[PDB]
DNA sequence: ACTTGACATCCCACCTCACGTATGCTATAATGTGTGCAGTCTGACGCGG
DNA sequence: CCGCGTCAGACTCGTAGGATTATAGCATACGTGAGGTGGGATGTCAAGT
RNA sequence: GAGU
């Protein structure tokens, strides 16, 4: 039910019906998607050399 | 059919044929296309009873002419469908079937009186192997396994004489020859001659269950069924939905498989079936009776045809969904109705808006009544056609009934008792409810989207509860503490402190007014502000002694504000109330004070107006929120950025290496505490003040109006705490669990946080609402609890007369006097003259209850101790003394003799419990405690004495502490203790002991997480089992090679190091154990659990250097998370993890016999002959030295104290005490006032139970564990008329067994181990008497409390009149 | 089993009143607790009076700042509306509103969105003023916001106070409230909480068929189960008769119920208690269970 | 009183007694139409009890003496009737 | 939904809780009024009645 | 029974055939006996359901939290 | 105020009819199997061993 | 002391809608609920009582 | 999905 710090980017930590549901039921975040074997995944941007 | 009492016991199978009028061959139940039920079968007309009224089967004969008419053809009785739901049926079970409830539930009545375990019957029953019932042999007895073929080994050499069966036949059978008289006496004989300890445990048990079962005349072969019961048909109805389909209960379909294969046995039996197949079927037929009873106790039970679990007749009464709680103690009901709540302003204290449709559908019959006798309606029926046109006419009616009725208002959770309470209602268009601004606060009800439901009491008795004893404006005090509920809130508060506050110059500055009324003339004209400061002419009003009027008449300097509310302000009420700028605070003070000198009446009126004014007020001065209303202090970034730099430096300066975990973790939190403090304290000036602007030229200053800070300062709404987080810092939070995170929020919800610093919230805000629930269903359960024990106590007498009492202090808990002795025991009745060398030597008569005026005047005098009466001292049987408990605290006065005072204490306790959890859960929306425990500092100039300690001088020069018992306190100029402070273990001191302490000097001193061990004498550290990898962890750097120990726990540990107790021991420069100075202990200091050992083997310490630092985290609950199962377990009598112990008698006390490290001692008392030897563990920790001349209870282990042994040793005044004031150590950390006395009520009912020594001529013995009450009864008629006496001892019992242990079994069945209970008392065969409350409840019978006390004691009195 | 069937639409205009659900954005949120006619709110000095009176007590201990910022940033938003709506009054040229309108899109220093407006037809610039007449449309993003700065830098560009905050007139009494008030545009909403299904009562229809108490919901005219709880707060009260009531002629007992009502009708009021069908379905149960309880006579 | 009962609650000593002994005149009032002593002013039988209760001049004890009274007065009446009956029943 | 006006300031509890304040006005221009199409459905069944 | 029996061997084939559902009249074609007599089979095919159902997908209601007693004659209606 | 008799409409009971219901009989050989989810919690008092 | 077992775990209300099954057939004997027409029981009328 |  916690919140974890690699929903960053996946679900959003902050939607979520209050009692008991809560921790349970969550929004998946705006650009995330799932990927190949159905784990959570972001869209990030490279930075080469700076 | 008035009743008395209650009996329950085993039912006979002959009685079972008795209640049941016919056999249900068939398991059908009805006709697939005609309905009718079928012939013998479940639904049958011809045994329980016709379908419909007074109407047979075949139809030939209907009406009422016929009534016990027995139709020939048919053989069906013509009578009422109502026999339905009261006629039983019954099967003939071919095979004898055991109750699965008295094999399967513990204890299983059926194994302890067999003696034999679970197992064995098991094998039996299920035919597994045969059992010896009967052996005229000397090889086997009672009781014997035999197999298959050692039945045939058996059974081929022997037989004749040699008697055995397999199954529940046989365990009948068995039952029956099993002699009831004679095994009574033969144990009592094996008694008498030899006693082994718990040989004669069991053998008592085993007695008791003997006598009681033939007392009872309960008959042991009963517990075999022969006949099993049918449940009347309408319990199990069998019912067609409207689309065709149909409904069945779970009890048919279990009846259904039942009759089956009984049937099926019958057949088998005709045919003469193998055994194997037989014995198959009498599993089927046993696993069917037993899954209709209670399904799955036995293991793998019947599924629903769907997945889900069949409902047997168990969960039909005993689930929570069950009988007794949803339909008895309990239920829905009508004239009641239920929507959203709206403000009502202009409501008055005892009124509620009440909307129209909603008023007309519940006043239904009042109307109709109304209607037929003004004749406005020929008849009823016209009347209804009148009603549901709804003309002018219907409105009037309408309101004339509503007029001077009372309706009660509901909301849920019914937290306590005003959660309903009575109002005037007052018609209103609209479908939403009005509710007063004022009751709000009790119903702990907010406008959004909030619904109540308002029920109609009926009679004229209902109307008179409500409007006498519910009304709003009868109950203002909470029961729970004696102070107001009823009060201002919010709004309130804002206007009358903008009234009240004053400003600089405005308009009409050093006006002087002819009175009051002027005041607010010149404000209307705009003439004067009302933050303008005045001089006024005003007469202030006195109470005189017997009640007069004391006009007195001159000069006051106010504001415009104040001169208008003390027009408000009731006639003979003193000007200084209302002379200061009124917060939350003074608005409350005014209320209580004008009740409790006034009265009743004038302070409702009173109450009200101030409501209203407050509203007015707040209008004209149009406060609100604005942007820069929240004002970011001056200096933010610049002491931010200061803290971050030097924090960065010690980061930096942590490569190094001088920086451990501890000390980094340490070194950042407190700079980070103290920086936002800062933050804090700025943000707090400038919003605070803020009136600086140039006089033209230099500046000025005063107290600004900012909206926020107003509303905080009003206690309008915001808290400081809020404030800090929406302007200045929002700080540290917490992490998932434990873990407080490094950095903090610098930023303010002002400039907005960003992905990370918001995404750091997230964690705390959801951990908060996610308790908020789950963490509140554990207090509401623990309420229930607690109600459910405390019910029988009633006021049933005036005065026993006992001159019993408990000593009350001032609670001096070290910081301060967290709660005084008036406090504690206003509107108490007092045992006793207390005596103290005084002002003139002070002497209090007894008997009396001390009164608010009372108090006033010991406060004076300064009585430290007070005996105070209590309601566990109370005399009175089965409840208490009026005198005993005191005021209501909800009325103002002495209790009614008759008020249900359990109840009352529980929901006042059960109450806070509830709300503490919510609201820290919901609002707190992160985590933190004041754990800055860092210095001491005395306030005011007097001399320092010491109490309690033993400290050793070092060479730096410090008053190092090395005593557990530490206390540093305060005395003044002439001899007292004023000031009080608590010191931990190895806490530097300053000043000793008589030297004098000059205003605000540090006298002690120590560091926060970190206790450590200081040694009191010199020399080299020698090292003792501290190796590495066992009880020791090597952490190892380079450099120049240094390291740090760490001593590790039990967790860490392997196998082998288990025992190893670590020290340091104190070795001198030449070798041998240096001892502390005067005392014969060779110093070597055992370091706890994770000990970690700076200073390494091989350097020098000096007298009074650190051997090694124990680290402790408190992470910092608080809250109702820590403390709601702390509260509960003192509640439950539950002894504490490491119990310490005591001695039992007086006198000289000694060691002897010694195992390795474990203490023994015998103590022998001096005057006391006998020697008590106790056993003590390794590992646990003495607080004595050796011979001391001993009291009984002695505490000697450290720990917190288990409440069973203090009973014991103690006694009742001091356990009593514990329990209070440890319960009351919770509620204070969150600041809720609760008077002691609802403590007391429960603890009396937790010793509601006693056990004897000795015979009366009763049902006594060793060791029965009788009621209190049963014992007094004994007393009185035992003593008057002689017979031998018998010997008692109090008992401790924790709520839930407590309530078990109770003789009202209904009460108990209700409560919890539904099933259980009421097997024990089927055994018993008690016969429930019915006093108490919940009987009376669930018969829809008078309560024997208060409005039914008069009802309930005419029953009494006629039990004696035969 | 179904011989026919029609479906029915019916289709109501329902109107607020008081009682009913409202909420913004930021979790504020409260029931209409009465509607004013226009002349008791408060009004500017222009005469516009106000639509919604919000508690500023809400605020603080709530800890949502954020609709603070949505009412300033709407007030301007409508501010940018009024100046656009003159403008369009008073007819003028194409190019003047054009100025106007793109100095106002490039009022940030820090924007990102870059709306240099010059290719525009003249058809597309009449038709968007047209557009933002009613009140300017503005999109701070999450987290990557408007600072209160460029709220504050709006607000002289709406010709209106940069604290947001403005003298009020209260129509009631024509006296000003001594001090400003936060006024401006907040998005508000009507929740799917409609009073008009909140509102239930009963006071006779149809029963339960084993325990023969009133049912539940307004689906059954059901009634309110008075709990436990509720009891409890008639104990701490002594009020005997108002619980028995509760327990008998208001639910399961049908003699007592009807005799009452009758009585209530005929201006008694006696109660004159039965027993409770609940306790029949008990005493029943414990007997199918083969225990025997039996009510013992005097 | 209306807002608050207080007085009468003070008048006769406990609540509870209050709330049954006025249950007790407000039934009398409405079954037997006995006669309100203070001018009615269309108080419900909660409030008349309330106000005569208030004033003093009903008591639980008075109650009694007013039952004491009439029955005593219908025994001394139905002498004629009841005798008949009791020489028949010889 | 749609966007108001608001006045953040205590009245004379009418706003006191979170209670809300509201104007005619609301009313008079037909804002914040639902249309809800309800349903319902009559059956004829067929009983052996 | 049998008759049941024989009702749903041939619902298989129908519904592989049609690509959907048997009809009343379609079914009673291919039987030969009277759709009433059909209609009504299928009525009586309904097995019990369960009293003690849980109505309440959360375990709210065992399904009797719904039934009603229509044979009581009112109390407005006894007055 | 009432009865009598005539003539004409309505209510109760027993008989032949037809569908509905209860139970038997079948012959290549068929002979050791079904089956799932429950759980994770969690302090708790208790006996058993 | 570990073993495994047993028993608990808020308050009210509000909103959506219920079926999938695999299953041979029949020839015969017996019982159970019903229509279709005559005897007996009240209903309605017109004179004359 | 409401609120405490
Ligand atoms: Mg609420
Ligand atoms: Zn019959």
């Amino acid at each position: 039910r916690d919140v974890h710090p690699t929903h960053y980017g996946r679900v959003c930590p902050i939607e979520t019906p209050e009692g008991p549901n809560i921790g349970l039921i969550n929004s998946l975040s705006v650009y995330a998607q799932t990927n190949e074997y159905g784990f959570l995944e972001t869209p990030y941007r490279k930075v080469t050399d700076g | 059919e008035e009743f008395d009492a209650i009996k329950i016991a085993l039912a006979s199978p002959d009685m079972i044929r008795s209640w049941s009028f016919g056999e249900v061959k068939k398991p059908e139940t009805i006709n697939y296309r005609t309905f009718k039920p079928e012939r013998d079968g479940l639904f049958c007309a011809r045994i329980f009873g016709p379908v419909k009224d007074y109407e047979c089967l075949c139809g030939k004969y209907k009406r009422l002419k016929h009534r016990g008419v027995i139709c020939e053809k048919c053989g069906v009785e013509v009578t009422q469908t109502k026999v339905r739901r009261e006629r039983m049926g019954h099967i003939e079970l071919a095979s004898p079937t055991a109750h699965i409830w008295f094999l399967k539930s513990l204890p299983s009545r059926i194994g302890l009186l067999l003696d034999m375990p679970l197992r064995d019957i098991e094998r039996v029953l299920y035919f597994e192997s045969y059992v010896v019932i009967e052996g005229g042999m000397t090889n086997l007895e009672r009781q014997q396994i035999l197999t298959e073929e050692q039945y045939l080994d058996a059974l081929e050499e022997f037989g004749d004489e040699f008697d055995a069966k397999m199954g529940a036949e046989a365990i009948q059978a068995l039952l029956k020859s099993m002699d009831l008289e004679q095994e009574c006496e033969q144990l009592r004989e094996e008694l008498n001659e030899t006693n082994s300890e718990t040989k004669r445990k069991k053998l008592t048990k085993r007695i008791k269950l003997l006598e009681a079962f033939v007392q009872s005349g309960n008959k042991p072969e009963w517990m075999i069924l022969t006949v099993l019961p049918v449940l009347p048909p309408d319990l199990r109805p069998l019912v067609p939905l409207d689309g065709g389909r149909f409904a069945t209960s779970d009890l048919n379909d279990l009846y259904r498989r039942v009759i089956n294969r009984n049937n099926r046995l019958k057949r088998l039996l005709d045919l003469a079936a193998p055994d194997i197949i037989v014995r198959n079927e009498k599993r089927m037929l046993q696993e069917a009776v037993d899954a209709l009873l209670d399904n799955g106790r036995r293991g793998r039970a019947i599924t629903g045809s769907n997945k889900r679990p069949l409902k047997s007749l168990a969960d039909m009464i005993k689930g929570k969904q069950g009988r007794f709680r949803q339909n008895l103690l309990g239920k829905r009901v009508d004239y009641s109705g239920r929507s959203v709540i709206t403000v009502g302003p202009y409501l008055r204290l005892h009124q509620c808006g009440l909307p129209k449709k909603m008023a007309l559908e519940l006043f239904k019959p009042f109307i109709y009544g109304k209607l037929e006798l003004r004749g406005l309606a020929t008849t009823i029926k016209a009347a209804k056609k009148m009603v549901e046109r709804e003309e002018a006419v219907v409105w009037d009616i309408l309101d004339e009934v509503i007029r001077e009725h009372p309706v009660l208002l509901n909301r849920a959770p019914t937290l306590h008792r005003l959660g309903i309470q009575a109002f005037e209602p007052v018609l209103i268009e609209g479908k939403a409810i009005q509710l007063h601004p004022l009751v709000c606060a009790a119903y702990n009800a907010d406008f959004d989207g909030d619904q109540m439901a308002v029920h109609v009491p009926l009679t004229l008795e209902a109307q008179l509860e409500a409007r006498a004893l519910m009304m709003s404006t009868n109950n203002i005090l909470s029961p729970a503490n004696g102070e107001p509920i009823i009060v201002p809130s919010q709004d309130v508060v804002l206007g009358l402190y903008y009234m009240t506050r004053d400003c600089v110059n405005a308009k009409g500055e050093g006006m002087v007014l002819t009175g009051p009324k002027e005041a607010e003339r010149l404000y209307r004209s705009g003439l004067a502000s009302l933050h303008a400061r005045v001089k006024v002419r005003i007469t202030e009003y006195e109470k005189d002694a017997n009640g007069e009027l004391v006009a007195k008449t001159s000069l006051k300097d106010t504001t415009v504000g104040r001169a208008i509310l003390w027009m408000i302000v009731p006639k003979g009420l003193p000007y200084s109330i209302v002379n200061q700028a009124l917060g939350k605070k003074a608005i409350s003070k005014m209320l209580n004070t004008c009740y409790r000198i006034l009265g009743l009446k004038p302070t409702v009126i009173f109450a009200d107006q101030i409501m209203y004014t407050g509203f007015a007020y707040a209008a004209r001065s149009g406060a609100s929120v604005g942007i820069d209303d929240m004002v970011i202090p001056e200096k933010k970034h610049e002491i931010i950025s200061e803290a971050e730099a030097e924090v960065a430096e010690i980061q930096e300066q942590f490569q190094s290496g001088l920086v451990t975990a501890g000390e980094r973790y340490n070194k950042v939190i407190d700079i980070w505490a103290a920086a936002n403090d800062r933050v804090s304290k700025a943000m707090m000036d400038n919003l605070q003040t803020e009136t600086v602007i140039n006089r033209d030229g230099q500046e000025e200053k005063q107290v600004s109006f900012n909206s926020i800070y107003m509303m905080a300062d009003s206690g309008a709404r915001g808290s400081a705490a809020q404030i800090r987080q929406l302007a200045g810092m929002r700080g540290l939070m917490a992490k998932p669990d434990g873990s407080i995170i490094e950095t903090p929020i610098t930023a303010n919800f002002r400039e907005g946080l960003n992905v990370l610093q918001y995404f750091i919230s997230t964690h705390g805000a959801r951990k908060g609402l996610a308790d908020t629930a789950l963490k509140t269903a554990n207090s509401g359960y623990l309420t229930r609890r607690l109600v459910d024990v405390a019910q029988d106590l009633v006021v049933t007498e005036d005065d026993c007369g006992t001159h019993e009492g408990i000593m009350m202090t001032p609670v001096i808990e070290g910081g301060d006097v967290k709660e005084p002795l008036r406090d504690r025991v206003l509107g108490r009745v007092t045992a006793e003259d207390v005596l103290k060398p005084g002002t003139a030597d002070i002497l209090v008569p007894r008997n009396t209850l001390l009164h608010e005026q009372w108090c006033d005047l010991l406060e004076e005098n300064s009585v430290d101790a007070v005996k105070v009466r209590s309601v566990v001292s109370c005399d009175t049987d089965f409840g208490v003394c009026a005198h005993c408990y005191g005021r209501d605290l909800a009325r103002g006065h002495i209790i009614n003799k008759g008020e249900a005072i359990g109840v009352i204490a529980a929901q006042s306790i059960g109450e806070p419990g509830t709300q503490l959890t919510m609201r820290t859960f919901h609002i707190g929306g992160a985590a933190s405690r004041a754990a800055a425990e860092s210095s001491i500092q005395v306030k005011n100039k007097g001399s320092i004495k010491l109490s309690n300690v033993k400290s050793v001088v070092n060479s730096s020069g410090k008053l190092v502490i090395t005593s557990r018992n530490t206390e540093l306190k305060l005395i003044d100029e002439f001899g007292r203790t004023k000031e009080s402070y608590k010191v931990p273990y190895g806490a530097v001191l300053a000043k000793g002991d008589g030297e004098q302490v000059a205003g605000g000097e540090t006298v002690a001193n120590w560091d926060p997480h970190t206790m450590p061990v200081i040694t009191e004498v010199s020399g080299f550290v020698r090292f003792t089992d501290m190796i590495d990898g066992q009880t020791i962890t090597r952490q190892t750097d380079e450099l120049t090679g240094l390291s740090s120990l760490v001593v590790l726990d039990s967790a860490e540990r392997t196998a082998g190091g288990k025992d190893l107790r670590p020290a340091l021991k104190i070795v001198d420069a030449q070798g041998n154990d240096v001892l502390i100075p005067g005392t014969d202990m060779p110093a070597q200091y055992f370091l706890p659990g994770k000990a970690i050992v700076q200073l390494e083997d091989g350097v020098q310490i000096s007298s009074g250097d650190t051997l090694a630092r124990i680290p402790q985290e408190s992470g910092g609950t608080k809250d109702i998370t820590g403390g709601l199962p702390r509260v509960a377990d003192l509640f439950e009598a539950r002894r504490p993890k490491e119990p310490a112990i005591l001695a039992e008698i007086s006198g000289i006390v000694s060691f002897g016999k010694e195992t390795k490290g474990k203490r023994r001692l015998v103590i022998t008392p001096v005057d006391g002959s006998d020697p008590y030897e106790e056993m003590i563990p390794k590992w646990r920790q003495l607080n004595v030295f050796e011979g001391e001349r001993v009291e009984r209870g002695d505490v000697i282990s450290d720990g917190p104290e288990a409440p069973h042994d203090i009973l014991r040793l103690r006694g009742v005044h001091a356990v009593t005490r514990y329990i209070v004031n440890e319960v009351q150590d919770v509620y204070r950390l969150q600041g809720v006032k609760i008077n002691d006395k609802h403590i007391e009520v429960i603890v009396r009912q937790m010793l509601r139970k006693a056990t004897i020594v000795n015979a009366g001529s009763s049902d006594f013995l060793e060791g029965e564990q009788v009621e209190y009450s049963r014992v007094k009864i004994a007393n009185r008629e035992l003593e008057a008329n002689g017979k031998v006496g018998a010997t008692y001892s109090r008992d401790l019992l924790g709520i839930t067994k407590a309530s078990l242990a109770t003789e009202s079994f209904i009460s108990a069945a209700s409560f919890q181990e539904t099933t259980r209970v009421l097997t024990e008392a089927a055994v018993a065969g008690k016969r429930d008497e019915l006093r108490g409350l919940k009987e009376n409840v669930i018969v829809g019978r008078l309560i024997p409390a208060g409005t039914g006390y008069a009802y309930h004691q005419d029953r009494m009195r006629r039990r004696a009149a035969g | 089993g179904v011989l026919k069937i029609v479906k029915v639409y019916l289709a109501v205009k329902r109107r607020i009143q008081p009682g009913d659900k409202m909420a913004g954005r930021h979790g504020n949120k409260g029931v209409i607790s009465k509607i004013n006619p226009i002349e008791d709110m408060p009004y500017d000095e222009n005469g516009t009076p106000v639509d919604i009176v919000l508690n500023p007590l809400g605020v603080p201990s709530r800890m949502n700042i954020g609709q603070i910022l949505e009412t300033h940033l709407g007030m301007a938003a409508k501010g940018i509306g009024d100046k656009i709506n003159a403008m369009l009054k008073q007819q003028q040229e194409v190019a003047k509103l054009r100025e106007f309108i793109q100095r106002a899109y490039d009022l940030g220093a820090d924007v990102r969105q870059k709306v240099d407006l010059s290719t525009f037809s003249d058809e597309e610039v009449m038709r968007l003023a047209e557009n933002l007449r009613k009140g300017m449309p503005i999109a701070t993003p999450v987290f990557d916001g408007a600072k209160e700065a460029e709220i504050k830098e709006l607000l002289k560009l709406g010709d209106l106070p940069t604290s947001g905050q403005i003298r009020l007139y209260d129509g009631r009494t024509g006296e000003q409230f001594e001090r400003p008030v936060t006024v401006g545009y907040m998005y508000m909403l009507k929740l799917n909480h409609l009073v008009d299904d909140k509102m239930h009562a009963r006071s006779t229809g149809s029963y339960s068929l084993v325990t023969q108490q009133p049912l539940g919901g307004k689906a059954q005219f059901g009634g309110q189960r008075f709990g436990e709880m509720e009891v409890w707060a008639l104990e701490a009260y002594g009020a005997a008769y108002t619980l028995q009531e509760m327990l008998t002629v208001k639910s399961d007992d049908v003699n007592g119920r009807t005799k009452m009502y009758k009585n209530i009708v005929d201006g008694n009021h006696q109660m004159e208690p039965g027993m409770p069908e609940s306790f029949n379905v008990l005493l029943k149960e414990i007997r199918s269970l083969g225990i025997n309880i039996e009510l013992e006579d005097e | 009183a209306r807002v608050t009962v207080q007085d009468a609650v003070e008048k006769i000593g406990n609540r509870f007694d209050l709330v049954l002994v006025a249950a007790r005149r407000a039934r009398q009032m409405q079954v037997g139409g006995k006669d309100p002593l203070v001018p009615e002013e269309n108080d419900k039988t909660t409030v008349i009890a309330l106000r005569e209760i208030e004033e003093g001049l009903i008591n639980n004890q008075i109650l009694d003496v007013r039952e004491r009274q009439e029955q005593q007065e219908q025994e001394a009446a139905e002498l004629q009737a009841v005798t008949a009956i009791a020489e028949g029943r010889r | 939904g749609q966007n108001m006006r608001v006045a953040f300031m205590p009245w004379n509890g009418y706003n006191f809780e979170d209670s809300i304040l509201v104007s005619e006005r609301v009313v008079q221009e037909d804002r914040f009024t639902t249309i809800h199409i309800q349903e319902l459905a009559c059956v004829s069944r067929d009983t052996k009645l | 029974i049998e008759t049941i029996n024989k009702l749903n061997r041939i619902s298989r084939q129908m519904l592989q055939e049609m690509g959907r559902e048997p009809t009343p009249e379609e079914l009673a074609e291919r039987m030969l006996m009277p759709e009433d007599k059909i209609r009504k089979v299928l009525k009586i095919a309904k097995e019990p359901i369960s009293m003690e159902t849980p109505i309440g997908d959360d375990e709210d209601s065992h399904l009797g939290d719904f039934i009603e007693d229509t044979t009581l004659e009112l109390p407005l209606d006894s007055a």
